[PDB]
């Protein structure tokens, strides 16, 4: 164990390879349950709907992607001799995506939800509620996103 | 906060009561349903109010003032259903208690026809939708409480709200239905209260409480005043029909339930500001649906609020109401009351 | 010629129509068929009831209600609609076609009533023979339950609603107490309730019991509940012999039913055949009677006086065709059309195709551009095509795009014929939209050098990387040139390569929304300079674009200059922008590292020039109309307006590097879907190795297809829509428009 | 509460800890001092830029989510004010983008300081300024977030109610969407004399 | 028809693909074997390409065929 790669630095990476994924798929899973409430409270009435009502269950998914993504990175950056700059970095790119996926499936889910129940009614809605739900997910992209360059760095000039 | 955490679940419930809210008719509305000469030109002025074509599928010589008040109650139910079916938690319990009392009244309506011996059509015709329990035609079967309380509505959510009313007499008639509604009514107020108290948040806490408050006044108030009719009934049985929610509560209440005359009913309100004048001329029923009214429009002041829900309900209530009363000065021709169809939106 | 009405809204003109009343009527259907004049509302004063034609307006509601009715009951009953008349009355060719004469609507409204009453009649009848055989059905059932049925009058049998069965049974038993003997067959075919036309599933319930009063509240819980009860005699012979009387008595209700039935559905047909032209003909008389209650009836006269609006090249044709009706009918009228000047705010009309149609959908769902003001539409037929590209930049993803277009374009003429869903739809009709964004991703992913993730190498790279190294060695490429066309391909899959792409594609992104920013400003400009409002340019346009500026296009200046300048071969450090641009507000005249000659002073000065235009665009246009209580709203507005475009320009700066954020995310989800699903299958050979290989190409192009092209791909075209709405339009978008939707006559589907 | 009984034997089990220690005589073994020295200043810069981001982020969600719900209700009956309300998303989503912003600039200091020179005078600075600074953003972020969702809320009931009301409302959520702005500010400033771990 | 139309279509984009990818790696291009972990020898996977390109193929003929008829 070094000074700067203690045994304990895979500590930090291993959690962030699982916040990513654990924390995009709590959001990811909040975002599809309550679409699929109100797709399934919708389409009781308007079937015809229902496979364009999916449209939010798909972006709760998307947001499970980019921590399945962030997560991948992360893990093929982990090892036991690394140091802990680089566990602090993949520590803080899986709190980012996984933080950021979070929020953005929580709003998306209740966002889908408003919007396929009021679009069964008003269909001019849709646009809206597509356009509420790219900004909900734009959210977690840019979780995403500080998490991919946190990874930039999570490896490199590191001794 | 009251934003933070509401919008999780009640943003687009409160988004489209607030929509239909905005529907509510306004004076001006109002003015011009007054001016209409006939009830096609009533249907054709309400065409261009958000009700729209409610009456589109209605015949012009099948127009009359009961079915044009069948169609807009039956629009306000499918909405307040509507709004039901996507409400959940709390709130679907918020919702199932103002369907409680609708059910109080229902059973009422169908014991006082069964004790009567008029169909079961007719009177369950009669019944108000909301209040719809699935036992609710079998309330025709028996007279006395005990048989219909052991058969049916032990499962029904009545169920907690009959814990006074086996006091009186096996032997069933009007006074009787009206001491068993005026009992379920107390229960369920102060059932609706707590439930308020402890689950509703707040503001729709405070404003719920207000409009339960005013609720149970104004029953308090009608109780005292129906008994003045009465010979004489025991002050101790009045007390026990007083809902102990409202403002008149503990003090008021208590005076009206020792009042035996209507100058007791007007001392006993002259301590209470806010029922000063209603006794003291106008008509009472008036003067309480205006106060309704008014504590309704406060609660549409307050956004991230499930007491909204209970204010649209209520608005649009007195909204049929009123369209019924203009109807009725257009299908009757007795234009010159037309214009006390309450208006506060 | 029609002047081209897509920079612009088409120009407007009022017309007064003087239509002589006994030819109103064929007046309003002539506006209706050449679909060209939006009419005013003269009677708005006029309570519904209170106007002139509202008596005819109501007889057709009432045949309408009937039609309505024949379709309900078309529907109710298996029989499909006539559709038909589409090319009947040629709509939308603005061609003239004589109308139904008043005798032949008449005639309608009679013939509706008339069909009304007698579907009525018969429908009741159907509906009592109806619920008499279903009746009679649930008899005949609970007679041919097995004696075991009758085994635990003396009895209470009947059939009730699954759904009502338990509450009965529950009921009973509370009833009865322990004293319960409640059996329930399942009744396998639902029964269908005619009150309501409804299927329920149905049970056969029998309770025993003694007591006749016992009995008797039995049957009164039992039929409180909608349950039917019946009586049998519980004897295998007598109940045989009540199912054989129970079956003649079906026997005759079937061939009663058989012949009501087939009256009805004779009927059904006939109305059927002819229903669809019936509504379309009534619906477009009912339109012409609403459109003539828009009209002042001069009671002196008996004139209809009726203003419209319609596009101002348009105008002699109207003329022609009113000429060509007048032609027609024979008759001598005074002058019917009449221009008019009047200060009334015109409808915002864009002549579009099927190519500028997508793009005017897209721009016209924010708002609606106010009366010839500059159309973003126009401007957005490349602009929202390219910002979406720049966060695609993918050669394979824009390939895939362009040919899922191209197959909607090649066939456009088949689908549009046919019907189509609400997405489908969508997809269809922004079918250019989306072929243009698909061949702008195609170059930008060239110029990204991205194709599915991977780099092309047409070109020589500008990056020799060392002429010898070993294994694991890292190695640092030397730049002996500069790649022509596009992102070298030196650095793909280099440890750096993401830091060279980020500030690439932020300083991209930065350098597009600010050009982007500046064209919408000078459309506001434009828009400033064709209505003469020379205030807005001074005190709105000019300060606002100093502000703008000296700000952010002095950043992206400062960008460009710092790409063109050789720092390492200078020997000055590479200045941080970033850094430059906080210091320009935060510490003013400190300049860490100097970017050009004289950076401080003109730092100073930029910041200057924006702090002195703030004052500037708050106060100058609410100062000049004070100086010529409306002063007040006119400086409230200036104070927000100030306040919004200061805030919108770091706010809109930031926002468009969403085009960096969504690139770069598309650029490494596409690369590590690669890894995923089709790198490991150059891993293994053989049989086993054939076969990875294909099924991970199936996963990868089924993911990239809906992952990165559609999923990914309606994102990207949704923060184009954004960037074009909130940042685009923000900067010269007045909006608040009349749309133009002129008087025409459309086919209206039952 | 199952909670609240966490918290309070929580802190009973902190303070008989703390008087257990400063009793014995080992008060200064409680030293936060040494925790800060000692604990790496990777951790709280690496804290500080993943909080800001993600705390940004929470804010924009939570507001979008608010003000998203409440346009969605409003416009079943009043559908036009779905493109007009949605400037307040934009101020929903601007301070997530503002976390970015500062993630990325504070990355920009997350570099590989030596062995020797790891818990130096500008090292422990550095990770303590971006720790903050990125708490402050996120923080600042959440709420001007949380906030202008739950304006944008009422402005789309407003513009439901009545168009003009519209613009009265927006003008409450610019005042609302400034809060970040300045909490942007503040992080800059934090992290402006702060160098990249050297 | 609607299987063998996409089944054509995910055969076509896939022939044309591995077998520019196999093309690459028989050339050895530095994108697909320049990095010390891509695969080693680069005519052997371009082989494995090769004939999961031709399964594609025949994937593509059968379902142009079946969409024909």
């Amino acid at each position: 164990m070094t000074e700067l790669c203690p045994v304990y630095a895979p500590f930090f990476g291993a959690i962030g390879c699982a916040s990513a994924i654990i924390f995009t798929s709590l959001g990811a899973a909040y975002g599809t349950a309550k679409s699929g409430v109100g797709i399934c409270a919708t389409c009781v009435l308007r079937p015809d709907l229902l496979f364009k009502n999916i449209v939010p269950v798909i972006m709760a998914g998307i947001i499970a992607i980019y921590g399945l993504v962030v997560s991948v990175l992360v893990c093929y950056s982990l090892g036991q001799k690394q140091a802990l700059y680089t566990g602090f970095i993949q520590l803080g790119a899986g709190l980012s995506v996984g933080l950021s996926g979070l929020a953005a499936g929580f709003a998306i889910g209740i966002v889908g939800d408003a919007g396929v129940r009021g679009s069964s009614q008003q269909p001019r809605l849709f646009v809206g509620m597509i356009l509420i739900l790219i900004f909900a997910e734009v959210l977690g992209l840019y979780g995403l996103i500080v998490a991919l360059l946190l990874n930039s760095r999570a490896t490199q000039d590191v001794v | 906060m009251e934003g933070v955490y509401f919008n999780i679940d009640n943003g687009f419930i409160e988004g489209v009561v607030r929509g239909y809210r905005n529907g509510l008719l306004s004076n001006n509305q109002y003015i011009n349903l007054t001016q209409c000469d006939t009830l096609e030109d009533l249907k054709l002025q309400l065409s261009s109010t958000d009700y729209g074509n409610f009456l589109s599928s209605v015949s012009s010589e099948s127009l009359t003032t009961s079915l044009i008040q069948e169609y807009a109650s039956s629009k306000l139910y499918h909405e307040f259903n509507y709004i039901r079916d996507q409400s959940s938690g709390s709130t679907r319990k918020f919702m199932d208690y103002i369907t409680y009392g609708y059910m109080i009244d229902n059973v009422a309506l169908m014991i006082t026809g069964t004790i009567h011996d008029r169909d079961k059509g007719e009177i369950l015709q009669r019944c108000h939708p909301l209040g719809w329990f699935d036992t609710l035609p079998t309330l025709s079967v028996a007279t006395d409480l005990e048989s219909l309380y052991e058969t049916v509505l032990v499962d029904t959510p009545l169920a907690p709200y009959f814990k006074n009313c086996f006091d009186t007499a096996e032997e069933l008639d009007d006074m009787n239905i009206e001491i068993i509604r005026n009992k379920l009514y107390k229960a369920y107020l102060e059932d609706f209260y707590n439930f308020v108290t402890e689950e509703i948040p707040e503001p729709a806490k405070e404003c719920m409480q207000t409009l339960l408050g005013f609720e149970a006044d104004r029953r308090s108030i009608n109780i005292a005043l129906n008994s003045l009719q009465s010979s004489d009934i025991d002050p101790d049985l009045k007390s026990d029909l007083l809902p102990n929610i409202g403002k008149l509560y503990p003090l008021a209440t208590f005076h009206l339930a020792q009042a035996q005359d209507f100058e007791g009913v007007r001392a006993a309100l002259a301590n209470v500001y806010e029922y000063r004048g209603f006794l003291e001329t106008g008509n009472l029923e008036d003067h309480f649906y205006q106060l309704e009214m008014e504590l309704c429009r406060d609660a549409f002041t307050q956004q991230f609020a499930i007491s909204t829900v209970w204010a649209w309900m209520k608005s649009k209530e007195q909204e049929v109401r009123n369209i019924t009363w203009i109807a009725e000065c257009i299908a009757q021709n007795q234009r010159e009351r037309i214009n006390n169809y309450i208006s506060v939106y | 010629e029609k002047e081209e009405a897509i920079f612009r809204s088409a120009e407007m003109a009022l017309v007064q129509f003087y239509i002589p009343q006994e030819i109103s009527r064929d007046s309003a259907y002539t506006l209706g068929q050449l679909g060209l004049v939006q009419f005013r509302d003269l009677n708005s004063k006029v309570r519904a009831f209170q106007r002139t034609f509202v008596n005819e307006i109501r007889r057709l509601d009432n045949v309408e209600r009937q039609y309505r009715y024949f379709y309900s009951l078309l529907k109710k009953h298996d029989i499909k609609l006539y559709e038909g008349d589409t090319d009947k009355y040629l709509d939308g060719s603005g061609e003239l076609y004589v109308p139904p004469s008043g005798s032949v609507i008449d005639d309608y409204v009679r013939n509706a009533s008339y069909l009304e009453e007698r579907l009525i009649q018969m429908e009741d009848a159907t509906d009592q023979i109806e619920v008499q055989k279903n009746d009679l059905e649930q008899y005949r059932f609970i007679l041919q339950s097995g004696d075991e049925f009758f085994l635990k009058v003396n009895y209470v049998t009947g059939v009730i609603a699954r759904d009502k069965v338990a509450t009965l049974e529950q009921i009973l038993w509370r009833v009865l107490r322990g004293n319960l003997f409640f059996k329930t067959v399942e009744i396998e075919q639902p029964v269908y309730d005619v009150k309501t036309r409804e299927y329920k599933h149905k049970n056969a319930f029998i309770v025993f019991s003694h007591g006749d009063l016992i009995i008797k509240r039995i049957r009164k819980i039992a039929e409180s509940l909608d349950a039917n009860l019946y009586d049998v005699d519980s004897s295998n012979e007598g109940r045989s012999q009540q199912l054989a009387k129970v079956n003649k008595n079906l026997s005759d209700l079937y061939t009663v039913l058989k012949t009501t039935s087939t009256t009805l559905e004779s009927e059904l047909y006939a109305i059927a055949k002819e229903l669809d032209s019936w509504f379309q003909d009534v619906t477009r008389e009912k339109a012409i009677f609403e459109i003539l209650n828009k009209s002042n009836y001069d009671t002196n006269r008996k004139i209809l006086i009726a203003e419209g609006w319609i596009p101002r090249d348009e105008l002699a044709t109207l003329q022609a065709r009113l000429g060509e009706m007048i032609a027609r009918l024979g008759i001598d009228v005074p002058s019917i059309i009449q221009v008019l000047d009047t200060n009334h705010t015109p409808p915002t009309f864009h002549r579009t195709n099927k190519f500028t149609a997508g793009f005017q959908s897209i721009c016209d769902c924010y708002g609606i551009a106010q009366y010839r003001e500059i159309n973003a539409g126009l401007p957005t037929i490349v602009t929202f095509p390219f910002m979406f590209a720049i966060m695609f930049g993918d050669m394979g993803h824009g390939f895939l795009m362009t040919l899922a277009a191209l197959s909607l374009v090649l066939n456009e003429k088949k689908i549009n014929k046919m019907k189509r869903g609400e997405i489908f739809d969508m997809a269809f009709t922004g079918r250019y939209i989306i072929l243009l964004m698909g061949v702008f991703s195609m170059y930008t992913g060239f110029l990204y050098n991205d194709i599915f993730s991977k780099t092309m190498t047409i070109f020589k790279s500008g990056w020799k990387w060392p002429d010898h190294w070993k294994k694991g060695e890292s190695i640092t490429a030397t730049s002996v040139g500069t790649y022509p066309i596009g992102l070298d391909w030196a650095w793909h899959g280099t440890e750096n390569a993401l830091l060279f792409s980020n500030s690439y594609k932020m300083k991209l992104s930065i350098l597009m929304g600010f050009i982007h920013m500046t064209y919408s400003y000078f459309f506001s400009l434009a828009n400033h300079l064709y209505f003469n409002s020379m205030i807005d340019i001074i005190g709105n346009f000019i300060p606002g674009l100093l502000f703008m500026q000296g700000i952010f296009g002095y950043l992206s200046v400062c960008i460009v200059y710092k790409w063109a300048v050789d720092w390492v071969k200078d020997g000055k450090p590479a200045p941080g922008l970033l850094n430059m641009l906080i210091n320009m507000f935060l510490s003013p005249g400190t300049i860490d590292d100097e970017l050009y000659p004289h950076q401080a002073k003109v730092q100073v000065f930029l910041l200057l020039m924006a702090l002195v235009c703030i004052p500037w665009l708050l106060l100058v246009k609410p100062l000049h109309f004070k100086f010529t209580e409306d002063f007040g709203d006119i400086m409230i507005h200036q104070v927000i307006h100030t306040i919004e475009f200061c805030l919108n320009c770091v706010s809109h700066t930031a926002s468009y590097l969403r085009l960096w954020a969504l690139s770069l995310a598309h650029a490494q989800l596409s690369s590590v879907l690669w890894t995923m699903t089709i790198q490991i299958a150059f891993g293994f050979r053989g049989f086993v190795g054939v076969f990875m290989t294909v099924a991970l190409f199936a996963m990868w192009f089924a993911l990239t297809c809906a992952v990165l092209v559609l999923m990914e791909g309606t994102s990207a075209m949704l923060h184009s829509l954004r960037l074009h709405w909130v940042e685009s339009m923000s900067k010269f978008f007045v909006g608040e428009g009349l749309p133009y939707e002129p008087f025409a006559f459309e086919y209206k589907d039952m | 509460s199952f909670s609240h009984f966490l918290y309070y034997l929580v802190l009973i089990v902190v303070i008989v800890y703390g008087l257990y220690k400063l009793f014995t005589g080992h008060g200064s073994d409680i030293n936060f001092g040494k925790f800060l020295l000692r604990t790496s200043p990777y951790m709280w810069a690496n804290l500080g830029i993943a909080l800001c981001v993600g705390l940004s982020v929470v804010g924009a969600a939570w507001g979008i989510f608010i003000t998203g719900s409440s346009m969605i209700g409003a416009g079943v009956r009043a559908p036009r004010i779905t493109t007009k309300n949605l400037i307040s998303i934009i101020f929903c989503e601007v301070v997530a983008i503002y976390g970015l912003i500062i993630a990325i600039v504070f990355s920009s200091k997350l570099t590989v300081a030596t062995a020797e020179n790891m818990y130096s005078k500008s090292n422990l600075y550095t990770g303590y300024s971006l720790f903050w600074a990125g708490i402050t953003v996120g923080a600042s972020n959440l709420i001007c977030g949380i906030a202008v969702g739950i304006t944008g809320a009422t402005a789309a009931i407003s513009d439901a109610a009545d168009s003009a009301l519209f613009v009265k409302i927006l003008v409450i959520e610019i005042f609302g969407s400034i809060l970040g702005l300045l909490g942007l500010i503040v992080g800059l400033l934090m992290a402006g004399k702060a160098s990249e771990f050297q | 028809t609607g299987k063998a139309w996409c089944c054509t279509v995910l055969s076509a984009f896939g022939v044309v693909i591995l077998s520019v990818i196999a093309h690459l790696f028989n050339t050895n291009h530095e994108s697909f074997v320049g990095s010390i972990n891509d695969p080693e020898d680069g005519p052997a996977v371009a082989h494995t390409v090769y004939l999961a390109a031709l399964v594609y193929l025949v994937f593509f003929v059968f379902c142009g065929f079946q969409v024909y008829l």
